[PDB]
Parts: structure tokens; C-alpha cells; sequence
């Protein structure tokens, strides 16, 4: 919403002089000012609008909350005790957690229903090859 | 878009099946009750939406005693529902019950919820299947499971980790017989698979851990340990990668030649891990300790055949680069004729996990390697005459005709092994 | 060119929002999360009452 | 004007790929975020090769990351200076190729490949006077070698008139990463011959021997490994940028170099490279950069260059020197070597000189030799590669996929013929 | 300012009625003494202007016992208390009895109740008339009252949902014959009616519930959602909205083929609710699954003529093309050749309130599909044939006969089954 948009036709008419007559610089100065004036052409919108080694991220758990859950069934003493689930029955402590993550990362993967394919007509223009100028 | 769906029949596979996700769970920040306490979970687990991580494994198993031990067990509010199909009666070591009888039945049970699965993960890479040939069960419907799935979709590549019996230590009876009878169904269906041998862990146990009465629970650990290895690449970063659809095309000189025996290193308890460096160096020479294999063979009686072996941790290119250099020379160690480059090499940074309660003492550098050698034949041409000392006689014939198999697969299924003890024989003669 | 400047930013402004509006959605998924997390905890007790 | 459009293919060109792109927004000064911050007048002189224009004033590459696996694509962004990628050019697949030429090149290339297609007709037609193009790929991959080679093989279909280019990494038997090396690389290199107007040939073997000799840093890895190409394919492109005392255009570097159509394998390299501790220490003058440019262990290929001799090299002397002594120490050493160099081609290396130095140097060179050394290359790579055939091995794959044995017969041939041709100038005497 | 009359009788109308009317209280906010604690209501309840809101019902029944039960209840404040019109003798499984002999002194009660009813509202567009069919208890008093309100009202649509006998289980024994009369009468009488047999869902509870023991209040539970789904879209906002008045212009072919047949999912117990995304994808492909037929019928033993499935909760419109265009694709599913597009597609927001003390377990999303497929002559096939069997030596006859019913009635009922078969089978016919 910039009011810098409806500036319609007709409104590029005469309007006054903006350099005014008495501070008109010389033939000589102008032959100097090239460089400066041509950069702004390349850079102007350039200067608004514009403006190593792998690193692991920390382990998603944490140590001090594990939150060891109870078996469902109910053991009574150790007499019992099957080999068959002597599988998770000690906690992660400091030491066992690794100390760095190399995660990957599909989110720019997991898109993309399809490559395109421009099924449209010519419309690229021809310059000519030599010295632009003779092209049409 | 990438992942793997785990099959597991047999009682070894259930006991099993625990040991690899107490080593999965930790690695990804993820407690026994399945809540959470960027996407790197993927892989093994599919997002509900809202809540509840999902582990995408699917257990098998004729008999309820072991499955009663899961379902109220620590990791009871993990696996869904409606995914441990199980029957009734045990096939009591009986292949054949586990063929034509009983396994009939519960097949289709186990063909409706693998589609399901696939419904899911978009991209599937294949299905890694955990059995044990020498039992009635774990054969029996692990073989079948098999032959549907090679028909049921089509090209998508399988893997399996089998357990053939030891060479003097064993625990049934019949395990000569159906082993055998096994080795036909997986021949022709599976791209891969690995040799498991449970002696060999033992006197690895022996050396390392330093534990002198080790248990299945132990052992159960180790092998949890090298499926880490074999799919860390799918899920983690690293300065090269490698995938499961681009081992099976590197590591298999021929159709018909897909049996590679695992090694894996190091195994140094923290009692005493303190003392050594841990270097590259040694750390390589070392998964090529002839002893040390994993599997009940001793290289330095055959050739190699394809050795890709991966690294994980802090490895670097020149830390393996210089290491093969060094291999390739000794004379302990030749290769076949026609392959003068027989190495596949990987890196993946994820330091090795280590797993609470456990043995294996952490350190920044592992190894473990797939390398299919022709050195194989030893079991094959071993096994084979147990079970040409039983047949002859015609001993525990008469149940097996008992569950309605003909006889006549019994005579068909040996001459297999041959043509495959054969062709060993023929690929290893230089030209 | 000192023209430019406004229009080229009319882009850069207007689009600062959807990024804001990326963020609509942000807060919405917690509806459900917020929806399961709770109400559900008491629902699943409800069959043991 | 005379403007490139980078394809790159992949995985081991994406890494390149990023640092190439990382190391020339160095040289302009183009920060990671797309805003100009540039210094000199210069800098921005001829932005227009590889820098596009849109709204806000921000810059994009031209470039097209292709590759069947996303795992590379999706690293490669998040790394620096990745957001200057246009996110609608990425084209990716959902298979992969696993290291196998067929899956790659006739069965899921294709199909995949037509975005490729639609996209590199774009970027190409954008710019004012396209000059050419330039494309890298890792021929002990099965995945890029089929799909990269079939867009090199569609482009020359397209625009005869213009140049491709390929920086080409080619297995070395000591250091071994594909069991299928001799497979692929063999067979890929017989549609390449045919169509790719130049092949530069860098091998892995002496990306590592320049650092543990000359760099003497402890622990290379691929982003000092691949700087080091990036650096030397900034070089190629150094004077064709900016203002020099002989502008030495893409193409006025191939006129001097290939005496014959078949003859289009040359081999480059980068200096100087002195070691951190001793950098303070050795001279910095005109003449040290041909210790180093014509030194064994700087040319960074795995056939020692002095095995055979030079049909035709040049060097693009890149800096302010005086063009006397540049000229004169050409002709110097041109003189008393004359064994090395052939007779019935005189005066066999061209001068170039620029005037803007990378950032951190005063005086560089960069040299494209072809050395006949290159003979060994093929051998190793053929010796093995006759091997592994006769028995058939790794055969059944190939055949799976529409493949049959006649195609792998012919492309054998191609190479023994190809090796051949080669080696006969060097026993050729007038 | 739109209006729906509800009708009940016996079994079918008085057990279904309770659950549907908690089920609706539940949603509303109406508590069971009427009062509200602090504008959609309008379309099942009437303004009293001072606290309460009566229910815009009229319960009929002969057998008192059951209405009783509803006057001392928790709910008794809710009804009208001169609405529920109770009878004095029961017709004992007898349809001459309560369409002949006993339903006269009673249908003139029944009517008057629904002109003063009809008066208030102001925007009536149809009738849901549950009633029972196999159940003598209502039947005959069933087919004489939609006779009368044809007559009465005209071009006003209506709504039945008969509960037909299940092929093998059934509660009465002389239930073949009155089904065979009841049809009669509403086959030029009403104008859309469901199959809902009672034997699907006893299958379905088993299926899905969790409740190895289910009994009728597990059974009625089930109906009372589907109405509330049906409904949800006139009573509640929505982006592409369906009224009553807008299905028999999209479901019914002819004006003959009047029926169809229903089924709803998801259906999941809270235990075991959310171990899955319930991902909208997989809900379409359930609804036509033909093991959750919400009737005891294949339909893959028959084509499809129009299927007007109906969403409700936050599904995206996209993903509903997204998950019809999969279904057509698919493959004793097809639909017939001069049918184009079957599908009526309409989507509400509401979310489907869950009563406490349930079974169903609410989730985010939901849909209950109503679909007509040829398979439907199986039921009548079957109970066709029934008939057959015991008329053919007049099994029960006489009872009938000695009530005032003509010994021709029955004969040009059985024409009224050929003649609907023969339709059905020239209707299943391809061009
Ligand atoms: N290493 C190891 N192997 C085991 C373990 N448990 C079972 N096995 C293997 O399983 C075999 C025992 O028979 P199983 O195949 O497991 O019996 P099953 O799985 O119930 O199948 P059926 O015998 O047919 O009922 C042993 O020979 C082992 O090879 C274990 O804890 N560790
Ligand atoms: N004396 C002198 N001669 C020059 C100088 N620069 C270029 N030349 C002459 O230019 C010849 C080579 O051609 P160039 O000037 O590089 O340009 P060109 O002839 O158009 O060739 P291309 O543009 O590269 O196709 C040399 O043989 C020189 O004689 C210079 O600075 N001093
Ligand atoms: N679903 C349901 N079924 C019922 C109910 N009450 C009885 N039934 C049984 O459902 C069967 C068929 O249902 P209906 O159409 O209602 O037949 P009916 O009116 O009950 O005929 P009667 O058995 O004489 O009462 C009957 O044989 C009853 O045994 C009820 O409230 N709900
Ligand atoms: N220059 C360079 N080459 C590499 C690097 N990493 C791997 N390579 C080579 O690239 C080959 C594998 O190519 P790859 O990345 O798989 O390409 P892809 O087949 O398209 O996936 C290996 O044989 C390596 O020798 C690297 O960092 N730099
Ligand atoms: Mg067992
Ligand atoms: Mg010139
Ligand atoms: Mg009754």
C-alpha cells in the first residue's frame, strides 16, 4: 500500500524544471561525474532492498527426566525375576546419552509434488549474434 | 521417503526382536512409554500426526509363551495392538507343520497387515527379515513369508539375518534335517544374507567382555549392534553415504552366489578399554582378524570375493584411505583374480551408542563389515554330512511324512546344495 | 531509482506476513495436540472407572 | 555477455558444485544472503555471467542441481551460501540408481530427466549471447554417469554451436571406492569421447598427494579437497570475468589446444601452494609459479606426466607482470627440455594475463596441459576392465535393465581404439 | 426454520429413539431435565419459551411395558407427556393383529398427535419414521401408518430404517412371513429405507469394539452415531452442505429401487485408538471395505449404482478428490456402465460429540458412507426363499387367516418379491 503506485499516465507531463538555471555546471564537471552516477543505477535498488565447519545440536532428552514408567504386571519379589525382560530395566544416566546429534533433515525434501513442465510456445526472442544492433 | 519394515518370525527373532530396539529407542530420544520427553526418525518410526511414535515392526510367532512375555513386559505400551499375530499350537521343531498344516492358516493374517505398512512410508527400500533356519517355526514360516512376498509386489529388495546351527554345539535334534530342507526356499527368493553362527560369539565373548558365563541376553546385544551399522546411513549425516538398495548390487558376484558373513569390531570392555589408542589403524587390521569372524569359518582357507565394509564415528578419508593400503598387501589375505578392487567404503559420523546395562565399552571409532567370500562353503559342504549320516537310514523320516510332505522333497532339495556346493568350487578356479 | 525503492520493498513487506501467516498454521496444529494430549489421558481411565 | 550456465551432476559435483559457487561469490563479494557488498569497481564490471537479475536488487546462481538421491541435495543447502540457489530449479527423483549405469540411464534417468531438460532450455535462453556450457560428473557413480551423460549427449543435440565443458574425476586403481569402477567409468567414457567438446581429467589420488607434500596440512578432507578444484575452476573462468592485457576467451583456450577431434582429454592444476609455516618464506615472483606449475607432483592427475611428452599446453598467467617476462621465460623453457616436446609443432604454449589476483595472493597461474601421459589412465582402468568381463562378472545386473552384451562389447573396443590413436603422435616424427 | 418429525414403534422405534435422543441431548447441551445451563437446535426441538425444550417426537407402541420404561426413567421430564400414545393388549408377533385387528383403535390417536406436531413447525422437509419390520410387535401398526401419511401429506419425503432378519441368526420363529407383508406395504409407500439386519454389526462389534461380550445396548449405541452424521449438516454450518430433501434425487435410479444399504467407520476403542494417524487417506478405502458392511451383504457380488458417502469433521475438501479418485481405479469394484459418477460429496465441520461411558472413541475426523449396490437381491433371495419353504404346506397359516386377513393376500404378496427380483436382475444388466 505504497502511495507510490497510482501515479498514473498523463502525470509524467511538463512538470517545472528541476535543475534550476543559475547553478548549471559546466561541460568539464559532467565528463567527471559518469562514475558516480552510474553506480547508484546498479546499486540504488541494492543498497535498500537487498539488505565454516558442522556443528552437532543437543540431544533431545534430557538426562534428569527420563520418567521411568512401572510394569504393568505385578512382581513381587525378586525370586521371579525372568531374564527375558533383564531389556531397558536401568535408566539413562549422564554418561550414556551421546554427547552430539547430526540430524537430517527432509523439510526441503518432503515437497515438490512434481518437477515442472512448460508446455507453452516459443515466446524467448531472438537477439541476433553479432553486435545487437541489426537484430529486429 | 526412506525407510525399513522389519519381519520377524521364530522365537530367536522375538528374543532378538527386543535386543535391536533397546539399541534403536536410545539413539533417537525416545523412552519406553513411546511419548516424546529435526526429522531424523523417519526411517524407523511413522509420525501419528498428533502424539505416539510408532515402531514399524511387524512379530511372528506360532507360540504365546514368548509373545506373553512382551505384551506385559517394559516396553508393553511400545508396539501396536493389532500387529503380534499369534496362534495356538507350537510346530514342536516340525518343519513341516510350519508348511502345510498350521501355517496355512495364520498366512494370510500376516499378508493382510504387511500392505497396511506399506500404506504408510511412501518410498519402502526393502524388507529385513530376522529368522532362525534351524527351527520347525522359525523355517517354516519365515520360508513361506518369503515366497509370497517375492510374488506379492515384486523387485523390491529383501534381507535376511539367519541362524544356522553350530558345528559341535546345538540344541535340538533335527536341526541337520530341516536346516537343509531350508536352504532351498531362501536360495532363490532373498538377494542377501548373512551367516549368524552362535559359537563363534561365545569365544568372542570369551576373549573380550570378559564375562565367562555369558547369556542369550548378551548375546542378543551384538547382533542388535550390527544392524546399527548396516542402516546407520539412512538416518544420520555423514561425508559419504551408502543405502541398502546399493548393497545388493555391489556385493554379489553372481545371481546365485548371496552368502556373506558379517564381522564386526571393536569388542573392548571399559575395564580395560583405557590402554590402547583406539587408532584407525589397528582398528582395521583388526575386523579382519581371521579368529575373530563372526561366523564359523577361518578365511585363510579361501579367497575373497567383495568386501564392503563401513565405518562410523569420527572417521576420516585418509584415517581409511592409508588402512586399506596397508590391507591389500599381506599375504594372510588374497584376492580372486577378477575383481583387482574389491572394497566399498563408507562414513558415517554418529559415534557409536552405547547401551545402558550393557557390556560394550564406548569409544569415538567402530567398524563393521559385510565382505562375501568364497570361503563360505566350509558350513555347507560341513552341514552336509550330518545330513547325509541321518538320511541313509532314514532316521525321524516317518513324522515329516507324517504332516503331509511327499517324500520326494526330501531327495530334490539335497542336489541343491551341491549344484551350490558346485559352483563354489567352479567361480574360485582362476582363469 | 529513488522511485524503485518503494515498490521493490511493496514485495518484501507484503511478504513478511505470510511468513507470519506460515506461522497461522504453527499455532493451529497445537489444536489437535492439545486435543489428544488431555482430554484423551482422562477418556483412556474412563474404561477403567 | 558471453555468459556460462552451470549443470552440475551428482553427488561428488554438488560438493564441488557448492564450493565452486561458495569460492566465486568470494571473488565479486556477493554475501551468503543475496545482498551486494562489494568493494571495488571492478567486482561488478561483467556480473552477468554467472549472476542473474529480479526483484530487490538480490542475485541468484544459474545454476541446475540434478542427482536421483535427495540425501545430497538436501545437505547441500544448508550449508553457507546455499540460499543463493533458486529453489525451482532443484529436480530430484524418488528411486535412486544404486551405483548401477542401467537403472540411471535408460530406465529412471529418462523419465526423470525431461525436467532437467526443461529447465537447462530456460536458463540457457535468458541470458543475452550464451557462450557455452560446462558440466561435472563422477563417472565411478552409476547413477550420474548414465543420466549425466544423456544430458550432455541431448545438449549437443540441441545447440551445435556452442561448447561443453566437463571436469572429469576418473577412479584410480590404488585408491578404490566403487567395486564397479571399472565397470561404469570404462563404459561411460564412449558416448563422452563422441560428443563433449573438452574433458578435464583430476583424480582423486592427487588431490591427496599435494596436501600431505606441498600444503602439509595434518588432516586433508573434502572441503580442502574440494576447494582446491574450486580455486582452479576459478581460475578458468578468472580472465574471462575481467579486464586483461589478452582477453583469453572459453573458446580461445580450445583453439590452441586440440590438434586433432579426437584428441580432447587435457589435465590442469593450481599453484602456487607453499606450506603455512614456510608461506612466509618462499619468493614471490614471476618465475617460482613454473617450478610448481610443470612440477610432477602439482599436476593432478595419477600418471606421472613426464612418462611420455606434450602435444600442446598453455597457461593462463593470471596477475600484474610484465608480459616480457612472461613470454620470455615460455620460450625459455621451450628450449633446453626439447625432448619432452614435440618437433613438427613449434612454439607449442600460449600466453594469457589477467589483472585482478584472487583475494589473499599477488601472483597465480593456472595451467591446462595435454600431457601424453594420459595414456596410462586408460589402461589401469581398461587392464582392469578386460579383466573383469571375460568372466562375466557383475554381468547379470547390466542385463537386467534392457542391456545386453553387445553394447558392453563395443565400448570396450572404443577405448583400446581410442588409447591407441593416442599414442601414435608421440612415436610420430616429420 | 427447517423441521424433521420423528416416528418409533416396538423394538426398532422405541430402543432406537432412546440412544438416538441421548446421543442428540449429548451434542445440543439439552440435559436430561430440558433446561439449559448458560440457534441450530431448532431442527429437533420446539421453543417452550421458559426454560425447557420438549423434543420434537411422538412415541407410538401397543405394549406397554417398554413406553413405561420411559416415563420413570432418567429422561422421564423429557417427552411430551400425552405424546407417547401407549396401547392396551400386544399383537404377539401377529401382523394381521396389529394391521387389522388391534392398530385401528390406535392409528387415530397416532395421527391427530402428528397434525398438532406438523402445525408448530414451520419448515418441514421430511419424516424419519424408525420402525421394525421382522418384529411383529410393530410391524403391522408400521405399514398401515406410512399408508395413511401418503395420503395425508403427499410430496413431503420420508425416511425408514428397517431392521430386517439376518440370514442365519434370528430371534422369532415365525418372522419370514411377516417381513414378506411389511415389504408390501412399504414398497409404494415410502421413499428411501436402509438395510441395517442385525447381523453385520454382531460381526462388527467383535470386529472393532473390543467387547467380547456385546449385547443390545453395545447394538443400539452404533445406529444413534449414523443418524447424528446424517443429519450434522442440516443442524450445523458447512462448505458443501446436503439436506433431507436432497437425497432422493441423488440416490435412487427408479421409482422402483428404493433401497439401500449403509455402514460406517472408523470404529476403534480408545486402548487402542491412536497407535496410527488415522490419515483421511486410509478412511475412504475402509468405508468400501466389504468386511465392515454395516449389513449382512457382498458387495463385491454386485455392481454399484450411486454411492452420496458423506464426510464430517475438519476434513480438506482437496484431500476428498484425493481420496475418491483412488477408489474408482481399484478392482466378484466396479460400477455399471450408464452410471458416470455415483457420488455425492458433501463435507461438515463439527466433530461427532462422544458420550461418556461409550464404547466409540471420537477422533478428529470421520465419515459414514450410504452407498446402493445390486447386491442387495441377496436378502431378499434368501428370505425369498424362506417363505417358500414354510408356505409350501400353509406352516402358521391359519392363525393368520383367523384373524380377518384374506387367504389371497399372501399369494399377491409373493408376486411382490418376483417382481423386484426381476427388476434387479434387468437394472444389473449391461447395454
Ligand atoms: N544366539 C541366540 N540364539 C537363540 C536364542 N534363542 C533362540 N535362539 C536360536 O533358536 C534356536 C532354538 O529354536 P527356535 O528356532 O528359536 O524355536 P522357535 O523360534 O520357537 O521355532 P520352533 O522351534 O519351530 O517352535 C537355537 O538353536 C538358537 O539358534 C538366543 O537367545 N540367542
Ligand atoms: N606490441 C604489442 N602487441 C600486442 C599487444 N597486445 C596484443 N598484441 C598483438 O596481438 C597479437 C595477438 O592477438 P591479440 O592482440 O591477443 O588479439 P587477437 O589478434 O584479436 O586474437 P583473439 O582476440 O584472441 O582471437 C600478438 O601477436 C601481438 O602482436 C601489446 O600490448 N603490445
Ligand atoms: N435392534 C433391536 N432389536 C430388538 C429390539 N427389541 C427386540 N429386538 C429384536 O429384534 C428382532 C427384529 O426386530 P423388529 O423389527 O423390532 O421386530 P419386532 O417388532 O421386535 O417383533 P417382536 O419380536 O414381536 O417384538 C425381534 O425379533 C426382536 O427379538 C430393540 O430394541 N432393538
Ligand atoms: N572430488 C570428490 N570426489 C568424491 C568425494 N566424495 C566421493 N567422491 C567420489 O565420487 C564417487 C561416488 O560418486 P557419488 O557421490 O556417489 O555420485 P552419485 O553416483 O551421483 O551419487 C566415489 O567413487 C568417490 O571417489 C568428494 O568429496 N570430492
Ligand atoms: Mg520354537
Ligand atoms: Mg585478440
Ligand atoms: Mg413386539
Amino acid at each position: 500500500g505504497c502511495k507510490a503506485m497510482y501515479q498514473t499516465t498523463n502525470n509524467d507531463y511538463g512538470q517545472p524544471f528541476l535543475q534550476d538555471n543559475k547553478t548549471v555546471p559546466t561541460y568539464n564537471e559532467l565528463v567527471e561525474a559518469q562514475t558516480e552516477v552510474t553506480r547508484a543505477e546498479k546499486q540504488l535498488k541494492n543498497k535498500t532492498v537487498a539488505t565454516n565447519v558442522i556443528v552437532p545440536k543437543k540431544f533431545p532428552l534430557k538426562e534428569d527426566s527420563y520418567k521411568a514408567p512401572e510394569p504393568g504386571l505385578k512382581i513381587g519379589n525378586p525370586l521371579y525375576m525372568t531374564a527375558n525382560r533383564e531389556y531397558g530395566m536401568l535408566k539413562p544416566t549422564a554418561f550414556e546419552i551421546p554427547n552430539r546429534f547430526y540430524p537430517k533433515d527432509n523439510t526441503y525434501s518432503k515437497s515438490f509434488p512434481g518437477m515442472h513442465k512448460f508446455d507453452g510456445l516459443n515466446t524467448n526472442i531472438t537477439f541476433s549474434k553479432v553486435h545487437r544492433a541489426l537484430d529486429e | 521417503m526412506r525407510e525399513v519394515i522389519s519381519i520377524h518370525v521364530g522365537q530367536g527373532g522375538i528374543q532378538v526382536g527386543n535386543a535391536c530396539w533397546e539399541l534403536f529407542c536410545l539413539e533417537h530420544g525416545i523412552q519406553p512409554d513411546g511419548q516424546m520427553p529435526d526429522d531424523a526418525f523417519n526411517t524407523f518410526f511413522s509420525e501419528t500426526g498428533a502424539g505416539k511414535h510408532v515402531p514399524r515392526a511387524v512379530f511372528l510367532d506360532l507360540e504365546p509363551t514368548v509373545i506373553d512375555e512382551v505384551r506385559t513386559g517394559t516396553y508393553r505400551q511400545l508396539f501396536h495392538p493389532e500387529q503380534l499375530i499369534s496362534g495356538k499350537e507350537d510346530a514342536a521343531n516340525n518343519f513341516a507343520r510350519g508348511h502345510y498344516t498350521i501355517g496355512k492358516e495364520i498366512v494370510d493374517l500376516c499378508l493382510d497387515r504387511i500392505r497396511k505398512l506399506a500404506d504408510n512410508c511412501t518410498g519402502l527400500q526393502g524388507f529385513l527379515v530376522f529368522n532362525s533356519v534351524g527351527g520347525g517355526t522359525g523355517s517354516g514360516l519365515g520360508s513361506l513369508l518369503l515366497e509370497r512376498l517375492s510374488v506379492d509386489y515384486g523387485k523390491k529388495s529383501k534381507l535376511g539375518f539367519t541362524i544356522y546351527p553350530s558345528p559341535q554345539v546345538s540344541t535340538a535334534v533335527v536341526e541337520p534335517y530341516n536346516s537343509i530342507l531350508s536352504t532351498h526356499s531362501l536360495l532363490e527368493h532373498t538377494d542377501v544374507a548373512v551367516m549368524l553362527d552362535n559359537e563363534a560369539i561365545y569365544d568372542i565373548c570369551r576373549r573380550n567382555l570378559d564375562i565367562e558365563r555369558p547369556t542369550y541376553t548378551n548375546l542378543n546385544r551384538l547382533i542388535a549392534q550390527v544392524i546399527s551399522s548396516l542402516t546407520a546411513s539412512l538416518r544420520f549425516d555423514g561425508a559419504l553415504n551408502v543405502d541398502i538398495t546399493e548393497f545388493q548390487t555391489n556385493l554379489v558376484p553372481y545371481p546365485r552366489i548371496h552368502f556373506m558373513l558379517s564381522s564386526y569390531a571393536p569388542i573392548i570392555s571399559a575395564e580395560k578399554a583405557y590402554h590402547e589408542q583406539l587408532s584407525v589403524a589397528e582398528i582395521t587390521n583388526s575386523a579382519f582378524e581371521p579368529a575373530n569372524m563372526m561366523a564359523k569359518c577361518d578365511p585363510r582357507h579361501g579367497k575373497y570375493m567383495a568386501c564392503s565394509m563401513m565405518y562410523r564415528g569420527d572417521v576420516v578419508p585418509k584415517d581409511v584411505n592409508a588402512s586399506i593400503a596397508t590391507i591389500k598387501t599381506k599375504r594372510t589375505i588374497q584376492f580372486v583374480d577378477w575383481c583387482p578392487t574389491g572394497f566399498k567404503v563408507g562414513i558415517n559420523y554418529q559415534p557409536p551408542t552405547v547401551v545402558p546395562g550393557g557390556d560394550l565399552a564406548k569409544v569415538m571409532r567402530a567398524v563393521c563389515m559385510i565382505s562375501n567370500s568364497t570361503a563360505i562353503a566350509e558350513v555347507f559342504s560341513r552341514l552336509d554330512h550330518k545330513f547325509d549320516l541321518m538320511y541313509a537310514k532314514r532316521a525321524f523320516v516317518h513324522w515329516y511324512v507324517g504332516e503331509g510332505m511327499e517324500e520326494g522333497e526330501f531327495s530334490e532339495a539335497r542336489e541343491d546344495l551341491a549344484a551350490l556346493e558346485k559352483d563354489y568350487e567352479e567361480v574360485g578356479i582362476e582363469t | 531509482q529513488t522511485k524503485k525503492v518503494e515498490a521493490e520493498l511493496e514485495e518484501n513487506i507484503l511478504r513478511k506476513c505470510e511468513e507470519e501467516k506460515r506461522y497461522e498454521a504453527e499455532k493451529e496444529r497445537i489444536l489437535n495436540e492439545q486435543r489428544m494430549q488431555g482430554r484423551f489421558v482422562l477418556q483412556q481411565q474412563m474404561l477403567e472407572k | 555477455m558471453r555468459e556460462i550456465v552451470h549443470i552440475q551432476g551428482g553427488q561428488c559435483g554438488n560438493q564441488i558444485g557448492a564450493k565452486f559457487w561458495e569460492v566465486i561469490s568470494d571473488e565479486h563479494g556477493i554475501d551468503p544472503t543475496g545482498t551486494y557488498h562489494g568493494d571495488s569497481d571492478l567486482q561488478l564490471e561483467r556480473i552477468n555471467v554467472y549472476y542473474n537479475e529480479a526483484t530487490g536488487g538480490r542475485y541468484v546462481p544459474r545454476a541446475i542441481l540434478m542427482d536421483l538421491e535427495p540425501g545430497t541435495m538436501d545437505s547441500v543447502r544448508a550449508g553457507p551460501f546455499g540460499q543463493l540457489f533458486r529453489p525451482d530449479n532443484f529436480v530430484f527423483g524418488q528411486t535412486g540408481a544404486g551405483n548401477n549405469w542401467a537403472k540411471g540411464h535408460y530406465t529412471e534417468g529418462a523419465e526423470l530427466i525431461d525436467s532437467v531438460l526443461d529447465v537447462v532450455r530456460k536458463e540457457a535462453e535468458g541470458c543475452d549471447c550464451l557462450q557455452g556450457f560446462q558440466i561435472t560428473h563422477s563417472l565411478g557413480g552409476g547413477t550420474g554417469s548414465g543420466m549425466g551423460t544423456l544430458l550432455i549427449s541431448k545438449v549437443r543435440e540441441e545447440y551445435p554451436d556452442r561448447i561443453m565443458e566437463t571436469f572429469s574425476v576418473v577412479p584410480s586403481p590404488k585408491v578404490s571406492d566403487t567395486v564397479v569402477e571399472p565397470y561404469n567409468a570404462t563404459l561411460s567414457v564412449h558416448q563422452l569421447v563422441e560428443n563433449a567438446d573438452e574433458c578435464m581429467v583430476i583424480d582423486n589420488e592427487a588431490l591427496y598427494d599435494i596436501c600431505f607434500r606441498t600444503l602439509k596440512l595434518t588432516t586433508p578432507t573434502y572441503g580442502d579437497l574440494n576447494h582446491l578444484v574450486s580455486a582452479a575452476m576459478s581460475g578458468v573462468t578468472c580472465c574471462l570475468r575481467f579486464p586483461g592485457q589478452l582477453n583469453s576467451d572459453l573458446r580461445k583456450l580450445a583453439v590452441n589446444l586440440i590438434p586433432f577431434p579426437r584428441l580432447h582429454f587435457f589435465m590442469i592444476g593450481f599453484a602456487p601452494l607453499t606450506s603455512r609455516g614456510s608461506q612466509q618464506y618462499r619468493a614471490l615472483t614471476v618465475p617460482e609459479l613454473t617450478q610448481q606449475m610443470f612440477d610432477a607432483k602439482n599436476m593432478m592427475c595419477a600418471a606421472d606426466p613426464r612418462h611420455g611428452r606434450y602435444l600442446t599446453a598453455s597457461a593462463l598467467f593470471r596477475g600484474r607482470m610484465s608480459t616480457k617476462e612472461v613470454d620470455e621465460q615460455m620460450l625459455n623453457v621451450q628450449n633446453k627440455n626439447s625432448s619432452y616436446f614435440v618437433e613438427w609443432i613449434p612454439n607449442n604454449i600460449k600466453s594469457s594475463i589477467c589483472d585482478i589476483p584472487p583475494k589473499g595472493l599477488k601472483m597465480a597461474v593456472t595451467f591446462v596441459g595435454n600431457s601424453t601421459a594420459i595414456q596410462e589412465m586408460f589402461k589401469r582402468v581398461a587392464e582392469q576392465f578386460t579383466a573383469m568381463f571375460r568372466r562375466k562378472a557383475f554381468l547379470h545386473w547390466y542385463t537386467g535393465e534392457g542391456m545386453d552384451e553387445m553394447e558392453f562389447t563395443e565400448a570396450e573396443s572404443n577405448m583400446n581404439d581410442l588409447v591407441s590413436e593416442y599414442q601414435q603422435y608421440q612415436d610420430a616424427t616429420a
